[PDB]
């Protein structure tokens, strides 16, 4: 539960980090923002999981 | 402070709050990348 | 050849560095009160 | 009559008045000439202010022994703080003159005026088809009277504490302040510093830059300036001989050949540096001070080791515990 | 518009400048820093060290007090253990 | 001749002229510079002042300062090998060597580079007003930090490098000289406050007052460095003026010759005032005041008030900013209001 | 103890997000 | 154009370039002494 | 698309001027940043946070913002529960995220522009009906935000009254101040000493009346403009442009802030003294206090002493009759608060209350605040400027108060501004005085 619950924070961090540098190249380089309007639109999604899993999941721990 | 739990991240809250500043900053590494346009 | 922007910003974050050293050392250092 | 109204709004705004009175100046020349003519007539024949609430009068009209160094128009009452004080507002005159009423009515009309003297410095450039801004400019002289006559104050609890209207009276505004709050050794003032030396400095610069580099037009025993004439189609001064020179002085790179750089610079300098030693006086209203190094530095031991900083306290002390030698009862002052 | 001199733009750029002063730079800074670190400035400008102010006992400051026979004098401040 | 092959070289055009100036200029620019940096950073004023000065001790840019010598010197040149330091380098150090050395090379460094300007004025064949105006700042270092001590008991009464032992220069003066009170500075502040209005003022009436000479919006490009015609109307200008403050110029000559004009007579000024008190003739009082001041106990002028805060700073401050004195003030003698 | 770390990475970052724009060049 | 190396500006650039790196580097080290 | 030829480098921004879409992601992603802000900080504040101590002693001004609103605070302000301060922080945080996303994409993935993908969202600076709808969306937004407060304290728990009967205490208005008289009295309010205008507010009944207020007018102004047109006059009127609109809205913030350096500076009750420092003169008043009860135990008759003056030295009379405190805090006779009120009479300080019914609490209140006057340096040393280093604090007071003036003023000047520009922009000159017809030459010389 607990380190569980430090899995989810933790990644969702590091999902950040990564989505965050992401998105702008992302739209940035019209080289697709189609084939990565896929790996974007699977960030997103499960970011919002992951708040949700962290949100849930906080109850349990403090 | 911070809930028990999240106390691993104490250190990264620290510095969360000086980033709205970056933005203003990087503008400015932009204009430099496109050459002042 | 090594691209200004980029020796600009690198200097930048770099005097930022050294003058946030100062700044901290105004609480730590022999100019601090404690 | 085209309607009357019709025709006065033409009036007052025709651009062909020797002195273009507009919509800010209707509100403008009434108000500055009753702070004008209140202010001499004060200044000339007030009586004593008890400044500090406490039944201590300070005269400082001419005519009770006053001389234009010394004399001013001392500021309201303490005892009556931040309130209102009209003239109807007192028994009497006697009364009125007594609490240093004469002030409020000149510092509300002239912060008044020289405010809608900015909204003029706007609408006749307006009229006249010119970029506006000008008035920009002024807003920094302007944001100091306001300080020093409003924000102070307001911040302080009572209009007693703005700055008085004479020369003297000011500089005990000056002193006592850096007592108060040690403003030397604020951000704030020292760009203020900065852009009034700054200021003299470049309006020197460019002065004497432009005047040395004029085409010559004039003979050897003739008034160098005739060589101009109003309404010239041409530059006076070879920009690019002056430019030339003052390259060399320092190093090309570091020299303005662009004449509208140049005047930006001119202008931007200055009212940026007052805007902010007028943010210092309404920053310092509300007590942020400058900095504080008293006793920084302290050897291996915990003696302390004093630095110009302490030898600045000193001189503070000396002003915080002579001023207003009857005003207090206790020990810290927080007013 | 130009003289002689290499364009600092070209220079801040040239791959050989970073060559030489990617070492260079850092060789100054270690230096003043050991120059610090070492003690050595302290004794370059006789500036007191944190512990050397005043005497254990002594309240009072090493005052130069004449100028011909000052230096002897500063000597002797030293010598109190200052 | 060699000579005129020394001169060629030396008045090449290069990045940074040189020029015979400079073999005087830059020597001593340098070594100014230099010495403050480094006493802002290694040398102390302890031995001088009782006062840590650098950064080395502790000080950060504000508090950090190059000294004065001690009183014990008086006027002396203090030179690295005379008979104060005795070639000695530390003790020069020590002694305040490093004042005298800033003070009397940032001296020649003054001379030399208006002496530049001069030289540089001649070879690119404009009129030398720029060396005029900086007769200005010449004087007021002249006079203050050289002629001030010169009248007083020694350096250790002339101003200090620094930031923060500079306001104490304010405020002893103040305090000491009552030295607001004095025509002179006056006028000096009247210049120099007045300067920094012809600065701001005639600036904003050029950019806008400008012609279109563009399409754009950012009208810094539209501008020919090229003369021709005037970059702004200065017909519109002078309509402007005359009617919002009901005076205003009409002969660019004239309002640019009077923009040197005001800031370097204002410098010239206050130097004179300073120069006055270095024989400590300063404008202190006002006879007829503490005349009534005395035999009437009820009359209070602004005047009055401020010669209190004086007794006050000059009684807190010069135990420990005239050591020499070895002060001893007891609280009982202490000037001091109620509670305060 | 040093979170310096952190600002490090979150401080190139800003930059990287242009320079990777740099490299594949294009829409800055 | 085929500049130089070694020029008057250069010589300049390192008398204020050169100990001013030396200085930053000393004050930074300040920054830890104590008591 | 945009570049040098559209507006210099450094007036960047202003190419957006024209391009709807773009200028969203612009609004979506800054309104990010705010989000960001207060999240972000929040849990910086309470990452520092220590329960048993002040929070004006922490450097604190986000945390006493919701204190204030009845959060995690109980009897005389104590810290219960640190969760909804937490909570608050972290989710602002989170939806900085959202916003953050929809700029990046509108300013540099989706349409440039709007008119064409969506006519709806697209807009036209000069359309008079297009601006006076939006305007209304936002009147009805901003509305309904008032009434999201009315609802926090007569419904979902409250607001810190430090007024309380009890003793300051989170409690639930269920009476709000609806009198239109009393409500809109205040604005007929002098913003002088003693009748202080909106600043005068002084118990939560009409704050929260007040609210309710301000949310119907608010929500009803948001109608009126989505179902309406500007008048006649109110075109004749205005400027219509991009930038003219901007600066109508610069100097409505300017104004706004000077507002709020008052409120923070002056306000007891929407702004705490237990979660904020004492006021500027709540601590003077302390001194008095502090003083009177010290003096008076050691035997004193504080209502008969006589001061160097002649005047007062603990109690003496204000210009119109009332007994308040003397010494120079006779400037500040008009303040009002908890810990002082039980002394006070009909006619004001009651020498019987003061003389046998100073209570415990106020005396150390009256400690406390006097020692923590909203006075310290810029390096954070509370106290005058001649005090020694020791006791790091500057009153949260005045850290908003000052930050806000100089925001606060700035944006007056950026009024002026773009105000100016837009008139010269409008009319047409804003570039330059035709070199061929300039205006001046066709005027009559008054000479
Ligand atoms: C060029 C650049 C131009 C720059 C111009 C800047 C102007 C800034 C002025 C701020 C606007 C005033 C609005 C305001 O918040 O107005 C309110 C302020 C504050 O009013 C206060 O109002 C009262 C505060 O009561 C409160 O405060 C406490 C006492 O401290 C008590 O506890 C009490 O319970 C509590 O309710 C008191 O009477 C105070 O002494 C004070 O007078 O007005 C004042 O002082 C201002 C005095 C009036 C002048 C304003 C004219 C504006 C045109
Ligand atoms: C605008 C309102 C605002 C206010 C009132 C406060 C108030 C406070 N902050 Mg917060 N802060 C803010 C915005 C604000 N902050 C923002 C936007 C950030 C993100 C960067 C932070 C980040 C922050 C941190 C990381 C910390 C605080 C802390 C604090 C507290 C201590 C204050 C201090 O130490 O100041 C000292 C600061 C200064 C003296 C800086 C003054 C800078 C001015 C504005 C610059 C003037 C220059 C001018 C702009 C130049 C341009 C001119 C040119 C164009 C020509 C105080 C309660 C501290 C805390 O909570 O500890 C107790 C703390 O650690 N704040
Ligand atoms: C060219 C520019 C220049 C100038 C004008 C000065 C000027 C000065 N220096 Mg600086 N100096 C310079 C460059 C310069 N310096 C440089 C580049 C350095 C770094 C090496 C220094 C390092 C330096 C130090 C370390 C010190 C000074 C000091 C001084 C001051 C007094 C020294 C003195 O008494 O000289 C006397 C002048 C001469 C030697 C000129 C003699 C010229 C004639 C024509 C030659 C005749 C010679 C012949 C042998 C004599 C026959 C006579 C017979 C009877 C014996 C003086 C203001 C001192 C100071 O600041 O004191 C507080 C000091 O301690 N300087
Ligand atoms: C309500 C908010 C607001 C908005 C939306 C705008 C919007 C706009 N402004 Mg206005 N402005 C405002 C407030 C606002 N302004 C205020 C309050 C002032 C008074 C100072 C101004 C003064 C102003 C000027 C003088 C100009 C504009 C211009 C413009 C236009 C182009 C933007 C631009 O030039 O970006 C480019 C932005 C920059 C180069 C950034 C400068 C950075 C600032 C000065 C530093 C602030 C310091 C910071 C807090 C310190 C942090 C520390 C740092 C080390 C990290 C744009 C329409 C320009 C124009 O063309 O007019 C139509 C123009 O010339 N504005
Ligand atoms: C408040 C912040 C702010 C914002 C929101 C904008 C917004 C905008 N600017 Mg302005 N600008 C600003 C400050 C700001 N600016 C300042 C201070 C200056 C002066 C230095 C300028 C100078 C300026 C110029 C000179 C120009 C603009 C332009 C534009 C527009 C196009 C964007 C673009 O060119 O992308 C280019 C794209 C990139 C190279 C990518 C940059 C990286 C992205 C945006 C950041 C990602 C953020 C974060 C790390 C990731 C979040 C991800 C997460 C949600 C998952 C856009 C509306 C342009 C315009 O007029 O529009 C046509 C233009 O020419 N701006
Ligand atoms: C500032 C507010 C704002 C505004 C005015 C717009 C406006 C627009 N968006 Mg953007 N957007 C925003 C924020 C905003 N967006 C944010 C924060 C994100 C990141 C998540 C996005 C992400 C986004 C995407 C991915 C796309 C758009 C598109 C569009 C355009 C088409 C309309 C549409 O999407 O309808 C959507 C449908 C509705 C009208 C329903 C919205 C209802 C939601 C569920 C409720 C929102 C509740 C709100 C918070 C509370 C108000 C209630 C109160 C009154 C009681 C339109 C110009 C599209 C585009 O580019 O096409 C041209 C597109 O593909 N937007
Ligand atoms: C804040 C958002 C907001 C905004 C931006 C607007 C904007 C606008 N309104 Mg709307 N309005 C709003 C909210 C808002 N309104 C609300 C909530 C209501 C319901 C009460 C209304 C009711 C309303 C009506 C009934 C009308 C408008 C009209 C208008 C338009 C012209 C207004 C004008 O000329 O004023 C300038 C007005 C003057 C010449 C008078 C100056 C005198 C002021 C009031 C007093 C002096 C001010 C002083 C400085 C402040 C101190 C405080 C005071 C209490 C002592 C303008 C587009 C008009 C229109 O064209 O309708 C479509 C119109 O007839 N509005
Ligand atoms: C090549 C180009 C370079 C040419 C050099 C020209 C000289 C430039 C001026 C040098 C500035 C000195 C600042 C310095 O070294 O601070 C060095 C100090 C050292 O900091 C100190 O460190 C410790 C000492 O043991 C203690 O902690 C002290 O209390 C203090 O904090 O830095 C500061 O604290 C101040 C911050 C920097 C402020 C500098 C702004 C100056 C603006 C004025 C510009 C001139 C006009
Ligand atoms: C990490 C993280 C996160 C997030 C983040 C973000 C959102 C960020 C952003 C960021 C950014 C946004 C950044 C930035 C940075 C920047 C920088 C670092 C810059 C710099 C610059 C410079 C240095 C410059 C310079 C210059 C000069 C001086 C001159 C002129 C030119 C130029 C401009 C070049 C979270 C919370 C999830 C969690 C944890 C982790
Ligand atoms: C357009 C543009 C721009 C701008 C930009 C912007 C404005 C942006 C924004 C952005 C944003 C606005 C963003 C945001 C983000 C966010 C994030 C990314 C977040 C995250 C979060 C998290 C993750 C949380 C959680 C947590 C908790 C709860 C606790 C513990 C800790 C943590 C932190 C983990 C610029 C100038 C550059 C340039 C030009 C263009
Ligand atoms: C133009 C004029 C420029 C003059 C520049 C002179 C600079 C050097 O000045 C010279 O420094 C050296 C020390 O380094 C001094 O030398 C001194 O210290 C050395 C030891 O270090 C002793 O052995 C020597 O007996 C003593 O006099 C000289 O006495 C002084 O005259
Ligand atoms: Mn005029 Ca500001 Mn020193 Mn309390 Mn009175
Ligand atoms: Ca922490
Ligand atoms: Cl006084
Ligand atoms: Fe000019």
């Amino acid at each position: 539960m607990t380190i569980l619950f430090q899995l989810a924070l933790a990644a969702l961090v590091i999902l950040s980090f990564v989505m965050v540098i992401g998105v702008p190249v992302a739209y940035a380089s019209p080289q697709d923002w189609d084939r990565s309007k896929q790996l974007i639109f699977l960030g997103s999604g499960l970011w919002i999981a992951l708040v949700l899993v962290v949100g849930v999941l906080n109850f349990f721990v403090v | 402070k911070l809930p028990e739990a999240y106390a691993i991240f104490d250190p990264l809250v620290d510095v969360l709050p000086v980033i709205p500043v970056l933005f203003l900053a990087l503008a400015f590494v932009w204009q430099a990348a496109v050459g002042f346009r | 050849r090594i691209p200004l922007w980029i020796v600009a910003t690198v200097a930048g974050m770099g005097v930022i560095v050294i003058v946030g050293l100062f700044f901290y050392g105004a609480y730590a250092g022999l100019g601090s009160s404690l | 009559s085209a309607n009357l109204w019709e025709r006065f709004c033409n009036w007052v705004t025709s651009t062909d008045n020797r002195l273009y009175v507009g919509w800010f100046g209707v509100i403008m020349i009434p108000t500055l000439l009753a702070a004008t003519i209140c202010f001499v007539i004060a200044f000339i024949a007030a009586p004593p202010v008890d400044i500090d609430g406490i039944r201590e009068p300070v005269s400082g009209s001419l005519l009770y022994g006053n001389n234009i160094i010394t004399g001013a128009v001392v500021p309201s009452s303490n005892a009556i703080g931040l309130h209102f004080y009209p003239i109807w507002e007192a028994a009497s005159l006697d009364e009125w003159l007594y609490n240093g009423g004469p002030y409020q009515l000149i510092i509300f009309h002239f912060l008044l005026g020289a405010s809608c003297y900015m909204g003029r410095q706007w609408e006749l450039s307006y009229r006249l088809g010119m970029r506006p801004w000008i008035c920009v400019a002024y807003s920094a002289p302007l944001a100091s009277a306001f300080a020093v006559f409003l924000i102070y104050p307001i911040g302080q609890g009572s209009f007693s504490d703005g700055m008085p209207l004479g020369i003297s009276g000011t500089f005990n505004f000056m002193i006592v302040f850096q007592a108060e709050h040690n403003i030397l050794m604020h951000p704030f003032h020292q760009l203020g510093v900065a852009g009034v030396f700054g200021g003299a400095l470049f309006c020197a610069m460019h002065g004497s830059l432009v005047t040395s580099s004029l085409i010559r037009e004039t003979t050897e025993t003739e008034s160098a300036n005739y060589g101009y004439k109003f309404g010239q189609e041409e530059e006076t001064y070879n920009i690019v001989a002056a430019h030339g020179y003052f390259g060399r002085l320092i190093f090309q790179y570091a020299s303005f050949n662009n004449s509208r750089s140049l005047h930006f610079f001119l202008a931007a300098w200055p009212v940026v540096g007052v805007w902010f030693t007028a943010l210092g006086i309404s920053t310092m209203a509300f007590n942020l001070n400058g900095f504080n190094f008293n006793h920084s530095v302290i050897d291996a031991k915990g003696n302390v080791i004093n630095t110009w900083a302490d030898i600045i306290n000193r001189a503070n002390l000396g002003m915080e515990v002579m001023h207003e030698r009857n005003a207090h009862n206790f020990p810290l002052d927080l007013a | 518009g130009t003289t002689g001199e290499r364009p600092f733009s070209d220079i801040i750029t040239s791959v050989r400048y970073w060559v030489i002063h990617s070492i260079t730079i850092p060789a100054l800074f270690i230096a003043g820093w050991l120059f610090v670190s070492t003690g050595l400035a302290y004794d370059v400008f006789g500036t007191p060290r944190p512990d050397s102010y005043y005497a254990q006992e002594q309240r009072s400051i090493p005052l130069v007090t004449d100028r011909f026979e000052a230096k002897q004098q500063v000597e002797t401040f030293l010598e109190q253990l200052k | 001749g060699w000579f005129d092959i020394l001169d060629d070289w030396l008045k090449r055009d290069r990045f940074v002229f040189v020029g015979w100036s400079g073999i005087l200029l830059f020597p001593c620019a340098y070594l100014a510079l230099g010495g403050w940096l480094t006493g802002t950073t290694f040398v102390t004023s302890w031995y001088t002042h009782g006062l840590a000065s650098s950064y080395l001790e502790g000080c950060n840019f504000l508090t950090v300062a190059v000294s004065t010598p001690a009183n014990s010197m008086g006027h002396s040149l203090l030179l690295l090998w005379g008979p104060e330091a005795q070639g000695d380098f530390t003790r020069w150090c020590q002694l305040g060597g490093l004042w005298t050395f800033i003070a009397l090379h940032g001296a020649f460094g003054l001379i030399g580079f208006m002496l530049r300007q001069f030289e540089i004025a001649r070879l690119v064949g404009v009129r030398p007003y720029n060396a005029i105006a900086f007769s200005a700042p010449i004087a007021v270092f002249v006079s203050v930090f050289l002629i001030y001590p010169l009248g007083q008991s020694s350096w250790f009464f002339a101003p200090s490098f620094g930031v923060a032992a500079i306001f104490r220069f304010l405020l002893f003066f103040q305090g000491f000289h009552n030295w607001t009170l004095n025509p002179f500075h006056m006028m000096g502040v009247a210049g120099v406050l007045g300067g920094a209005l012809l600065c701001a003022i005639h600036g904003a009436t050029v950019e806008n007052t400008l012609f279109q000479d563009g399409e754009g919006a950012s009208t810094f490009r539209a501008f020919n460095p090229t003369q021709a015609e005037e970059t702004y109307s200065m017909v519109t200008a002078n309509r402007f003026w005359s009617q919002i403050f009901g005076i205003a110029f009409s002969n660019k000559r004239w309002l640019h010759f009077f923009m040197l004009f005001v800031p370097v007579t204002g410098l010239w000024m206050s130097a004179i005032g300073v120069v006055g008190l270095a024989l400590n003739l300063r404008s202190y009082d006002f006879i007829s005041q503490e005349i009534r001041a005395a035999e009437d106990p009820e009359f209070e002028t602004f005047y009055t008030k401020n010669l209190l805060l004086n007794e006050g700073i000059r009684a807190w401050m010069a135990p420990q900013d005239q050591p020499h004195e070895n002060f001893v003030f007891p609280e009982e003698v202490l000037p001091r209001g109620n509670a305060l | 103890i040093a979170q310096l770390t952190m600002i490090a990475m979150i401080g190139i970052a800003g930059p990287m997000i242009i320079f990777l724009l740099a490299v594949r060049r294009g829409n800055l | 154009v085929s500049y130089p190396i070694f020029t008057v500006r250069w010589v300049a650039v390192h008398t204020l370039a050169v100990p001013t790196i030396f200085f930053l580097g000393a004050i930074a080290a300040m920054q830890f002494i104590q008591r | 698309d945009q570049e040098s030829s559209g507006f210099a480098w450094w007036a960047g921004n202003a190419r957006l001027i024209n391009l709807s879409g773009k200028l969203l992601g612009a609004h979506v992603a800054h309104a990010g940043l705010i989000v960001f802000w207060a999240g972000a900080m929040t849990l910086f504040e309470l990452a520092h946070f220590i329960p048993e101590k002040p929070m004006y002693e922490q450097g604190l001004i986000l945390i006493p913002h919701i204190a204030t609103l009845g959060w995690g605070v109980g009897p005389g302000g104590e810290v219960v529960d640190t969760f909804p301060f937490f909570v608050v922080g972290v989710v602002h945080l989170i939806s900085s995220a959202v916003l953050g996303f929809g700029g990046v994409y509108h300013a540099i993935r989706g349409p440039e522009t709007l008119e064409e993908y969506s006519s709806f969202f697209g807009y036209d600076w000069k359309d008079k009906n297009k601006m006076t709808t939006i305007l209304g969306f936002h009147l009805i937004v901003l509305g309904i935000g008032a009434l999201l407060l009315v609802a926090k304290a007569m419904f979902f728990g409250g607001l810190y009254d430090t007024w309380a009967p009890g003793g300051g205490d989170v409690r639930v208005i269920t009476n709000p101040t609806l009198d239109p008289r009393v409500i809109f009295g205040y604005l007929l309010k002098s913003p002088f000493g003693g009748e202080g205008w909106i600043v005068s507010v002084n118990n939560l009944e009409d704050v929260v009346g007040g609210h309710i207020w301000i949310g119907l007018i608010c929500i009803a102004g948001g109608i009126w403009h989505i179902l309406t047109t500007p008048f006649g006059w109110a075109r004749r009127a205005f400027i219509w442009s991009g930038e003219a609109y901007l600066s109508y809205s610069l100097g409505a913030l300017s104004m706004m802030g000077f507002i709020a350096t008052c409120f923070v500076w002056f306000n007891n009750t929407v702004y705490p003294s237990e979660f904020y420092g004492p006021t500027g003169p709540e601590a003077s008043q302390a001194q008095a206090m502090t003083f009177l009860i010290r003096d008076q135990k050691l035997g004193a008759n504080v209502g008969s002493a006589q001061g160097p003056t002649g005047l007062g030295k603990y109690l003496m009379r204000s210009p119109t009759g009332e007994i308040i405190f003397g010494g120079e805090t006779m400037r500040f006779w008009d303040f009002r608060g908890p810990w002082l009120e039980p002394l006070r009479g009909p006619n004001g300080l009651d020498l019987n209350k003061i003389k046998n019914d100073i209570q415990p609490w106020q005396e150390r209140r009256a400690a406390e605040y006097m020692t923590h006057a909203p006075l310290g340096s810029l390096n954070s040393v509370g106290g005058v400027a001649t005090e020694i280093n020791s006791v790091n604090f500057v009153s949260p007071r005045s850290w908003l108060a000052t930050s806000h003036f100089v925001l606060a003023f700035f944006f007056l000047v950026g009024h002026l501004w773009h105000a100016g520009r837009a008139r010269a922009a409008a009319a047409g000159f804003e570039k330059g005085i035709d070199r061929e017809s300039e205006p001046v030459l066709s005027m009559p010389s008054l000479d």
